[PDB]
RNA sequence: GCCUGACAGAAAACUUCUUAAAGGGACACAUUUCAAAAGAAAAAGGAAGCAUUCAGCAAUAACAGGUCUGUGAUGCCCUUAGACAUCUUGGGCCGCACGCGCGCUACAAUGGAGUUACUAGAGAGUCCGAGAUUGAAAUAGUUAAGGAAAACUCAAAAGAACGUACAUGACAGGGAUAAAUGAUUGGAAUUAUUUGUUUUGAACGAGGAAUUCCUUGUAAUAUCGAGUCAUUAACUCGAGAUGAAUACGUCC
């Protein structure tokens, strides 16, 4: 299931978890929309569109991942192994053009400028 | 007719509290006097 | 206790007879383990709370937990059902010997033996039950309610495997030694 | 095999800080006087019981 | 003993969930979670009827009510940070579709003080 | 012997 | 005749009057208290002396104040008390003086409020008697 | 007037509960025992018997304790027109290789998550506190009577009841870290003021030596009001909600 693999034991709509772009919320979203029912085990072909193409599926733009995307594209397009690379480029867009906050993503410091002084111990 | 004096259908008192720390510097033990004064009303219909 | 169980029982010693507030007065016999009295302004007043009263307010603690009596009462009014079931007799009368026999008879003091009071007998005896079944319920499947009930039937005989009767042969076996 | 006893007065407290009772028990099997040494809550009314009574703690 | 005038002498919950098709489904009956301290959307797809049954039992005993008093009555805790959990209103627009689609029922009506019962309305439900 | 909504004792 | 119940906050301003047994506080009857595990306890002066005394007897008790364990032990006092004025200001004073025996007997706040009630915070701690911590390093 | 005694709109008196003035009410007197006595202890009554409980003021004398960064209180020194006076723009006291203190939240099934009825006390309000109407997914944006307030606003959650749900599973406990996007307050939000929606799903499995507070509505548990405030509490000052155990003892 979206090139995933799943537990069997749980819920459907808590087995969907697993998957890097559908959590919680969203998850029992997507088991609504589908007509399978909540209660049921996880242990198809159905679930794997809904994820990747929702726009059409009876879904708001605000329960989305990616909103106003780059690039052109207005979809989320994220609910798959596409979390980390799209994240990846953000971070990396602002280390190019020398931005404060790509600065401290370069050092891997805190990005949302917090008091570091006495929280975040990790000694190095 | 109503009255109301810092000392008849007796309307509750309003008591203002106000409290601040004694000392005018940081130093020293945490101690706070509770200032408070009252405020009686009366009315007085006819 | 909740218009379910008598008090028609009676204590094995007469060593906590008469510091067991069972069926001696009228006031004894509660329909509920709610009782909003003052029973720690004076020595002695805690003998004239009720038996399960004083059981239940022991399972009120660990902070979470604190100043809840309506959950703790709970836990106990649906256990006495369980330990009529395992052991077909009266659960009053299940608790009152399970006290008895749980009960520690020597202690030591910094190490010197020494004895223990009538009601340091039923205050200790109420701390160890309490204790197995708040650790032995801890990251379990099983509720509060069996682990309470089978904790009382099992040191209510003769049973080593609870953790009231392994403390209270722990200390006399150490201070069998502190003679 | 264990004998009770009656407490009839409290010498005291002892050890150290105040957590021990010398009390002067009585057994009513045989009226046999004995001394022992308490720890709790104890008044002359009630009574004790003991696995060993052929102690005499006196403490010196 | 035990006699009836009125609604106060039933349990509020079984009430409730005997009194739960004017009632037409909105189009964010499943995108919806009942408030904003609440981090889960509604369980049961009947959540609408059990909550559109509630909403005119409050009408019911407090006749001066208002949409804002209906938003604290059915609020939660805020325990999604480190901070202590604090009081928050439940979300609005959940709470005053039924309302306004109990206006068109004939059960609630809108005084000058906010809403207030009708004449078929408290009858409907005493029956 | 009771079913509530916290135990099935039967 | 009216009497009335206390507790910390919690009030419970009765009704006393002759009536068929009937019972309601705040418009619902006793039986349909919202914490049910205290059904039995508000009950309990029902039972002490029989049903039959409160059988042709009405109360209507109203609560203001409290919790919900301050009011329900102000019901059972608003309870015990209105069959006691009851009958005081018309039956004889010895059929009453019996009856308080027994209430007597079982719970002396049936007919006396609890004089406890909440301390005042201090300063330099979160209570009545604790106090913040103490850092001497 | 409406409905199967309840509810809605005008009225006429009463003060037990509400409010607040005055007085009354316990002085350990009254008994018993213990100490010629000051006094000590039990039980009953009493709304209330440890000075009834908690608090404010609180002497003689002293620190070479803190504040001249509170003042148009001030001595003496120093700077005094290229200033250490005053004002404007921007940056900082928020910076992290680490150590220490006061705290918040968790390590769950005495629990989390979903629905329902609930129950307070004490504060604050002049453009200020903001009812009612609506559009909305929430934060919030448009129009707005009442109130200088026992009048109008200002409202509970811990807990409980409802289900063939969750079932010992770092799981749905935990919510740090971030990636997106929407507004609020402000001349100005970047080094995110605050905050909504989706995603990201980390340490933490009850904590070593040490050490703090606590004896009755007390500890503890969760919450509410106010101070600060254009906007921001995990702080402080207060208030109610539920109500443990252990002692009536000794100088270790």
């Amino acid at each position: 299931v979206c090139n995933t693999n799943l537990d069997g034991r749980r819920k459907v709509p808590y087995a969907l978890t697993g998957i890097k772009g559908c959590g919680r919320r969203y998850a029992y979203l997507v088991c609504k929309r589908a007509g399978i029912d909540v209660n049921k085990r996880a242990g198809i072909e159905k679930i794997v569109d809904i994820l990747n193409n929702p726009l059409n599926y009876k879904i708001p733009v605000w329960f989305l991942n990616r909103q106003k995307d780059n690039k052109d594209g207005k979809d989320s397009q994220l609910i798959a192994n596409a979390v980390e690379t799209r994240l990846r480029e953000d971070i990396e867009a602002l280390k190019k053009m020398r931005a404060h906050r790509g600065l401290r993503h370069y050092w891997g410091l805190r990005v949302r400028g917090q008091h570091t002084k006495t929280t975040g111990r990790r000694g190095r | 007719i109503t009255i109301t004096s810092t000392k008849p259908v007796r309307i509750p008192t309003k008591t203002l509290r106000i409290t601040t720390r004694k000392t005018p510097c940081g130093e020293g033990s945490k101690t706070w006097d509770h200032y408070q004064m009252r405020i009686y009303k009366r009315v007085l219909s006819m | 206790l909740f218009n379910k169980w008598s008090y028609d029982v009676t204590v094995s010693d007469i060593s906590l007879k008469e510091l067991l507030a069972i069926n001696s007065k009228l006031k004894y016999q509660v329909f509920l383990p709610h009782t909003a009295g003052r029973y720690q302004i004076k020595p002695f007043r805690k003998i004239q709370c009720p038996i399960v009263e004083r059981l239940v307010c022991c399972m009120m603690q660990h902070g979470k937990n604190s100043g809840k009596k309506l959950l703790a009462m709970r836990v106990v009014e649906e256990s006495f059902e369980i330990i009529h079931l395992l052991t077909e007799k009266n659960p009053i009368q299940v608790l009152v010997d399970a006290i008895i026999n749980a009960s520690p008879r020597e202690d030591s003091t910094r190490r010197q033996a020494v004895d223990v009071s009538p009601l340091r007998r039923i205050n200790q005896a109420l701390y160890l039950m309490t204790m197995g079944c708040r650790s032995a319920a801890f990251r379990n499947s099983k509720t509060l309610a069996e682990c309470l009930a089978d904790e009382i039937v099992n040191a209510s005989k003769s049973n080593t495997a609870s953790f009231a009767i392994k403390k209270k042969e722990d200390m006399e076996r150490v201070a069998k030694s502190n003679r | 095999p264990v004998i009770y006893a009656q407490v009839t007065e409290i010498l005291g407290r002892t050890g150290s800080r105040g957590g021990v009772l010398q009390v002067r028990c009585d057994i009513m099997g045989e009226n046999r006087q004995i001394l022992r040494n308490v720890k709790g809550p104890i008044r002359v009314g009630d009574i004790l019981t003991l696995l060993e009574a052929e102690r005499e703690a006196r403490r010196l | 003993m035990h006699h009836f005038s009125n609604i106060k002498d039933v349990v509020a919950i079984d009430f409730i969930k005997a009194y739960a098709g004017k009632l037409e489904i909105p189009e964010w009956v499943d995108t919806v979670k009942t408030g904003m301290c609440k981090e889960l959307a509604p369980l049961n797809p009947d959540w609408i009827y059990i909550r559109a049954a509630a909403i005119a039992r409050k009408v019911y005993l407090n006749n001066g009510i208002g949409v804002m008093a209906l938003r604290r009555a059915y609020g939660d805790q805020y325990n999604k940070h480190y901070n202590p959990s604090h009081r928050t209103l439940g979300s609005g627009k959940v709470n005053r579709y039924i309302l306004q689609q109990l206006e068109k029922m004939g059960i609630v009506a809108k005084i000058q003080s906010g809403r207030s019962l009708t004449k078929e309305g408290r009858k409907d439900m005493d029956k | 012997v009771k079913v509530d909504n916290h135990i099935w004792i039967y | 005749v009216q009497v009335f119940g206390k507790k910390k906050t919690a009030i419970a301003v009765c009704l006393c009057k002759e009536g068929k047994g009937m019972i309601r506080v705040n418009g619902v009857p006793l039986d349909l208290i919202n914490p049910p595990v205290l059904r039995i306890k508000v009950f309990e002066p029902l039972f002490i002396v029989g049903k039959e005394n409160y059988a042709k007897l009405d109360l209507k008790i109203r609560v203001t104040g409290g919790g919900q364990v301050a009011q329900a032990y102000a019901i059972r006092q608003a309870i015990a008390k209105a069959l006691i004025a009851y009958n005081q200001k018309f039956v004889d004073e010895t059929t009453k003086n019996e009856l308080k025996a027994k209430f007597l007997e079982y719970d002396r706040t049936l007919l006396v409020a609890d004089p406890r009630r909440c301390e005042a915070k201090k300063f330099g701690g979160p209570g009545a008697r604790a106090k913040y911590q103490k850092s001497y390093r």
